């Protein structure tokens, strides 16, 4: 109901991961790893030894975390779960959103593939699975534009984790219910409510044909289960803490997994005394991701809390408690997020400070950094920076994404009445109006908006915001409308979404240029 | 009389561990104090939080010279089983704000925080000038509320004190004591609209409210809410090791039911039982047996009897106390 303006604040193209990776994704044909990051951004690099800087592309259309990807069609289409209640569809080969299915109520968490049908599906905290045809989804535009669910039902509790066999004949889904639900994808029926675990199952797998399964809870046991029998015939304990990433080999016999704590194990199911640690990350194991150049794998990538992604090689040929490796192989750095931040009492600059205590110094007015101050203190930098003038507050600070979002909710969103002397703005007559800082800045990120232009002018008439300036209309809660580009308000497929998106309360103000009041 | 709502938790106030000598060597001081002040200038409204020590320990030297002679109704000799609780409950109506019938209860937790009152009243004049830690250790104890962000699954902790353990009968037929505990400390979670930031995920995220018991008293004190003349199951023995921090084997057995009769609340009657134990003095022919208060009318009945006086629906139970064991 409710909707807000956000926007953020940041360079074109971010190179690096501002955030952490919350899944992983390989194509073997061309070398290529995909990264979706919790920036909203999922990244393309070469996961050649011969690359000094591997990375290759970004996918930016994303507005929350980035939970699950799945690459479909020998490495032709990708589709990416996302906290923002969305599930888009993109192309792999040249990284452009294709598709946005806004069908889940909640975050959604987790995607289940199955290769041999080109058959996806989509889980999330809605406690609803969605299944999909990828031949049917690379086929939409805004033209085409029908696609509704094939629903699965029955989960008495939020969704976290999604997995279907190679042959694509069964799914299982794993819930903070601590029990695994079955169903059969081809006919959406209810198969087994299998009931062994005591913790919430973050990371499930199946085997080729569908025979057996692996799961990972959050209680530290790994458990392998019969399908036919209903029953679980295994529980490995290997974890200290909770287990959050699992894989497989090939011949469904070693399982590979990691967690809170940051200690991976390759421990065969046939005999669990029978286990190496891998490594031990810096950071608690979020997902992992084999190479299946051979049946004994080479090397497998990790993505933990930290914005960098390791390779870690798989070469046995010690002993004890020794770590297989020191240190990881391949490593694809990533950015520093934005983890603090500060509003002046002039609510027109804002002070941050990142993973590397490097603060900087933005205006949130104009929608760009001043300039970097280096490693100093944040709150003696704080109290150095005092301006007395009082200004109310008239947005708000985000960092869901790791970067700076500023969202602007009608409430308060035209409260900022300053005078045009102390914002900066020298006339040159010498006058001083008083100006609304709301008011400006949403004529200025809708100023290539020709709805807008009223006869002409262009813009805000003070400042213009960088038109690389991702505008967001979302609604409160974590629902997100619709997002685009400041210089992509001028294409007509976007002009028409910002008509029928725009809330009324931005419509009196950026294009019938009608005055606030207040309340 | 009209005060059974009083007389039932003093009835069984007065079989609680540590209470007896707890209180008179808390009134040794105030003795003390009075006959040092005799020899050689404090507030008046800790003087009437002061006053009722004494007279708690008259009421019990009472008792005492009551149980030495097995008189199981002093109607006929002595008044003065009715005319002490009155003296309490004077004292007790002074020192509250609050209000022929009330909560039996709230007048259990007014009397635990006023000998409480008067413990700090005294800690106050001791280092300045284990005694002091009678309600504290007897029915206080150390309640957990971490909360879990089901994303990163980081726990943070916050620290309380209880006394009493509130617990409803029914859900919105017979229920163990198991899931009205569960009812009470068990999980809420937290999913939906309003969801829970965490600021190690810095972000929102899934949660879980939970209680946990983290040090436990020597008595455990149960309040059951209702009026409902639904009862449920009552277990002797019990331990809180399910939802316990750190698990423990510290085991506890249920000694003292508190009983309503009728179904308005207004002016229900209210009527004790205590179990006796450990009884080392002489008594062993009351060892294991019950004893029943009803008005000024005391009674002995086997542990069978009043189990089946429990169980099917007449006098529902309203208070629980389990010692330790
Ligand atoms: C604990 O009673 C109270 N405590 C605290 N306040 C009160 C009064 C409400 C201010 C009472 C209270 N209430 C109603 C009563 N009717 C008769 C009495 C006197 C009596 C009580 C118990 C015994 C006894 N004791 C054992 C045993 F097993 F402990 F050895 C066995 N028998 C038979 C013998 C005489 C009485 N006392
Ligand atoms: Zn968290």
């Amino acid at each position: 109901r409710k909707v807000q303006v956000s926007y953020v604040i940041r360079d074109e193209v971010e190179k690096y991961n501002r955030n952490g990776v919350n899944a992983l994704q390989l194509d073997p044909a061309l070398n290529r790893l995909f990264t979706a990051g919790r920036d909203s951004i999922i990244r393309i690099w070469s996961v050649n030894q011969h690359k000094q800087d591997p990375y290759i592309a970004s996918m930016e259309h994303h507005t929350d975390w980035v939970n699950d990807i799945v690459l479909c069609c020998n490495g032709k289409t990708l589709i990416s779960a996302s906290s923002d209640t969305t599930v888009k569809v993109w192309n792999a080969h040249k990284g452009f959103c294709m598709s946005t299915l806004r069908t889940h109520k909640d975050y959604v968490k987790a995607l289940a593939y199955a290769k041999d049908k080109e058959l996806v599906a989509s889980a999330g905290l809605d406690r609803q699975i969605f299944l999909w045809d990828v031949n049917t989804l690379t086929a939409l535009t805004a033209s085409n534009n029908t696609v509704t669910t094939s629903s699965l039902s029955g989960n008495k509790d939020s969704i976290y984790s999604l997995a279907m066999n190679q042959l694509g004949t069964i799914i299982v889904s794993g819930s903070t219910e601590k029990v695994l639900r079955v169903w059969d994808p081809r006919t959406c029926a209810k198969l087994m409510k299998l009931k062994g675990h005591t913790d919430n199952v973050k990371a499930l797998l199946l085997n080729r044909d569908g025979t057996q399964c692996l799961s990972g809870s959050s209680d530290g046991t790994i458990r392998l289960w019969s399908l036919g029998q209903q029953r679980c015939i295994a529980t490995y304990r290997v974890h200290d803490e909770g287990v959050w990433a699992l894989q497989v080999n090939d011949a469904f016999t070693h399982v590979y997994s990691g967690g809170r704590d940051r200690k991976i194990y390759c421990t065969d199911l046939r005999n669990p005394d029978i286990r190496v640690l891998i490594c031990e990350e810096k950071a608690p194991v979020l997902k992992m991701e084999l190479d299946r150049s051979a049946d004994p794998p080479p090397a497998i990538w990790v993505a933990t809390t930290k914005s960098t992604v390791n390779k870690w090689t798989l070469k046995g040929i010690t002993n004890p408690i020794t770590p297989l490796c020191t240190q990881p192989d391949q490593v694809i750095k990533g950015g520093a997020s934005i983890i603090q931040c500060h509003i002046l009492n002039d609510k027109r600059h804002i002070l941050t400070k990142d993973t590397n205590n490097n603060v900087a110094y933005w205006d949130v007015l104009k929608a760009c950094k001043v300039e970097d101050l280096g490693k100093v203190d944040f709150e003696d930098e704080i109290k150095k920076r005092f301006k007395m003038v009082y200004v109310p507050n008239w947005f708000s600070v985000d960092l869901k994404t790791g970067m700076l979002t500023i969202t602007l909710d009608e409430s308060d969103c035209f409260a900022a009445w300053v005078s045009a002397k102390d914002a900066g703005f020298s006339s040159p007559d010498g006058s001083d109006p008083k100006l609304n800082l709301g008011g400006l800045l949403l004529q200025a990120l809708l100023e290539y908006w020709p709805r807008t232009h009223v006869n002409v002018q262009k813009g805000n008439g003070y400042f213009q915001v960088p038109p690389h300036t991702p505008v967001i209309f979302g609604e409160a809660g974590g629902r997100t409308l619709f997002r685009l580009l400041c210089r992509d308000s001028g294409g007509e497929t976007e002009s028409m979404l910002l008509n029928e998106t725009v809330p009324q309360w931005v419509i009196d103000i950026t294009v019938d240029k009608n005055m606030p009041k207040f309340n | 009389g009209n005060t059974c709502y009083l007389n039932s938790i003093l009835q069984v106030l007065y079989f609680c561990p540590g209470f007896k000598s707890g209180v008179k060597h808390l009134f040794n001081i105030i003795s003390r104090k009075k006959e040092a002040l005799k020899d050689e200038n404090c507030k008046e409204d800790s003087l009437a939080s002061y006053e009722l020590i004494c007279s708690l320990q008259s009421l019990i030297i009472s008792v005492e010279q009551l149980q030495a002679s097995f008189l199981l109704n002093p109607e006929k000799y002595t008044d003065e089983l009715a005319t002490q609780p009155r003296r309490l409950l004077n004292t007790l109506r002074e020192l509250n704000p609050m209000y022929l019938q009330h909560d039996a209860q709230e007048v259990l937790q007014c009397i635990l925080g006023n000998i409480q009152e008067t413990c700090q009243l005294l800690k106050k004049e001791e280092g300045s000038g284990i005694g002091f830690e009678l309600v504290e250790k007897l029915f206080q104890g150390q309640l957990v509320l971490r909360t879990r962000c089901l994303e990163c699954e980081s726990l943070t902790e916050r620290r309380e004190d209880f006394q009493d353990i509130s617990v409803p009968v029914q859900e919105d037929e017979m229920k163990t004591l198991r899931w009205a505990i569960s009812q009470f400390a068990s999980v809420e979670r937290i999913v939906g609209e309003d969801k829970y930031f965490c600021e190690n995920c810095h972000h929102y995220t899934e949660a879980e409210r939970s209680l946990l018991f983290d040090k436990m008293p020597e008595v455990i004190t149960i309040h059951l809410k209702c009026k409902i003349n639904t009862p449920l199951l009552t277990p002797l023995k019990l331990s809180l090791e399910e939802w316990s921090t750190k698990p423990t084997n510290d085991s506890y057995g249920l000694f003292a039911v508190v009983m309503h009769s009728g179904i308005t609340i207004s002016s229900g009657h209210y009527t004790a039982s205590v179990k006796v134990t450990d009884l080392n003095s002489s008594l062993k022919e009351y060892e294991g047996k019950w004893l029943l208060f009803d008005d000024s009318e005391v009674k002995v009945t086997e542990e069978k009897d009043f189990l089946n006086s429990l169980s099917p629906p007449t006098s529902t139970p309203y208070l629980l106390f389990y010692k330790k064991l």
